[PDB]
């Protein structure tokens, strides 16, 4: 049968997108200025984990998602959790230089990423991606698009993700055309856009690598959720 | 094994 | 800046020039297959390889203009996307198989040889035959590779670094014009270009996550002491092994 | 003291 997807325009595209954004959570108010490898593990999984609940119903909401079985749905939704979380923090972070924005109430530095070993590394990584999103001039209309190409690019292999992947490209494009680009100012755009996607990619299977590890799953107890996600990763890992 | 993943996913 | 003066074509050409030669592995057909000999044919092979892609980076336009210290970081960050983009590449016509070499071709049931090798050939597979059915051009190839090589460290690295950065930024800016100019000549319309220039970014993200889940096996005790490694090989995986979980 | 690849990419 055929997706609804590929009939959309890409002003019902991008509407469909913005319509399906997720809100931003707050962090538990209880522990504030974390500086302890307990703390810090503690505020960003139960963050997390209220995230992917959010997460999984704005997957649903991403045109031609639903039409993929729910196998496929399980699958992408494994491979990219980390790279939704990471693009999303990165967004929220633009306007704060030289710090993430985990939550409004949850503004956290390079030095709290000393706090857990392995930490730090990565989050200079994220800052460096806020900081060049924010020198792009990032649009909230293209945010969007990116975090959905991440959703069903996730999986390495298909002809109806293609068919998606490729709306979603024209749904850019034509972002850009409106925003007064000129073609070779559009097409530079897109490149520098997608490969800021391979960089995501990276930072989410660094810190898979470290999230999936005996010793940063015993720091805190974790979700039965966050523990089946991280699973997903673990299973490929070497012996 | 059952997912809480396949439960989330369904309407 | 010798980057920035070059045409489309002149990019192309100093690419396609710049192309490093295929190698042959030692594989014997007569020896049979093992986990260790497998892994001593990959290392072996890939670790002859790495000098011609040393002499292959310094001839990517731009490459030279940058400081030795970045050289070494863009290098020690895209090593095994460039050997597993240039597999991919020569992979192409073999559908279910592996090229590694004109005398090693191997299908997945091989790579069950070696521990947790099989889900990385199969990505492998999968990427050649995405490849495959796009019909990517040697041309286009050539620009992906340089690419990875300049994209896969630009954030990883005072005023003076910055500059680093903005300069790799307008290296890549010309590839993407070289790649625009590429699928116009060939005759696609402004709508398939723009289409097609995504699918082959797309692609290079896949091929991150089959680096570092491979790098993750490379570095891991069982692979280190599988066979013994060869020294530029143990240095261009500690690179990755330092930030690695203890 | 510079690693090999140091070394490969200085050599002219
Ligand atoms: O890749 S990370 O830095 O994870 C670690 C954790 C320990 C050591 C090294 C990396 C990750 C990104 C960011 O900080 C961590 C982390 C996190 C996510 C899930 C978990 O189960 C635990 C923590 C982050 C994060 C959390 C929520 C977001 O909205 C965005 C990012
Ligand atoms: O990602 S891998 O599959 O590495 C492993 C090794 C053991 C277990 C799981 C993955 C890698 C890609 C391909 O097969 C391996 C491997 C390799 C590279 C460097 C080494 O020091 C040893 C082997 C491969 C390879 C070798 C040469 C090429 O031109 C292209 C790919």
């Amino acid at each position: 049968k055929n997706s609804l997807a590929l009939s959309l325009t890409a002003d019902q595209m991008v509407s469909a997108l913005l319509d399906a954004e997720p809100p931003i959570l707050y962090s538990e108010y209880d522990p504030t200025r974390p500086f302890s490898e307990a703390s810090m593990m503690g505020l960003l999984t139960n963050l997390a984990d209220r995230e992917l609940v959010h997460m999984i119903n704005w997957a649903k909401r991403v045109p031609g998602f639903v039409d993929l079985t729910l196998h496929d749905q399980v699958h992408l939704l494994e491979c990219a959790w980390l790279e939704i979380l990471m693009i999303g923090l990165v967004w929220r972070s633009m306007e704060h230089p030289g710090k993430l924005l985990f939550a409004p109430n949850l503004l956290l530095d390079r030095n709290q990423g000393k706090c857990v070993e392995g930490m730090v590394e990565i989050f200079d990584m994220l800052l460096a991606t806020s900081s060049r999103f924010r020198m792009m001039n990032l649009q909230g209309e293209e945010f969007v698009c990116l975090k959905s190409i991440i959703l069903l690019n996730s999986g390495v292999y298909k002809d109806h993700i293609h068919r998606v992947l490729d709306k979603i490209t024209d749904t850019l494009i034509h972002l850009m055309a409106k925003a007064g680009l000129t073609l070779q100012q559009q097409h530079q755009r897109l490149a520098q856009l997608l490969l800021i996607l391979s960089h995501i990619r990276h930072m989410s299977n660094k810190g898979m690598e470290h999230l999936y590890s005996m010793k940063c799953k015993n720091v805190v107890p974790l979700s039965d959720l966050l523990l089946e996600m991280l699973d997903a990763h673990r299973l490929h890992a070497p012996t | 094994k059952h997912k809480i993943l396949h439960r989330l996913l369904q309407d």
